[PDB]
């Protein structure tokens, strides 16, 4: 049971690790919308503006 | 945006310059030539003879 105590910890550490990229990835996805879509809609205000 | 629009405006404007100035000294030339004088002209040389 002693010798299982590293088993124990991977069945942890290694997974939460992993889980913790799939969260950056979500959150990178998220600001590169969040920027394309900012670029688009200011791109539509400056020639709206320039038309004017 | 801003700063291109009044770019666009100074450049207009400096357009219009560029526009009657061409006009107003070829209109002057014909100032000259209809208003012109021989003692107006005898007068220009002699001015300039008595500072050469």
């Amino acid at each position: 049971d002693l010798d299982l105590a590293k088993a124990s910890a991977t069945d942890q550490l290694k997974k939460a690790k992993a889980e913790a990229q799939v969260i950056i990835e979500q959150a990178n996805a998220a600001r590169s919308q969040i920027l394309d879509e900012a670029k688009a809609e200011a791109e539509q205000e400056r020639t709206k503006i320039v038309a004017q | 945006a801003q700063a291109e629009i009044e770019a666009e405006r100074k450049r207009a404007r400096e357009e219009l310059r560029k526009q009657v100035a061409i006009l107003a000294v070829a209109g002057a030339e014909k100032i000259i030539e209809r208003s012109v004088d021989e003692a107006a002209n005898s007068d220009i040389v002699d001015k300039l003879v008595a500072e050469l």
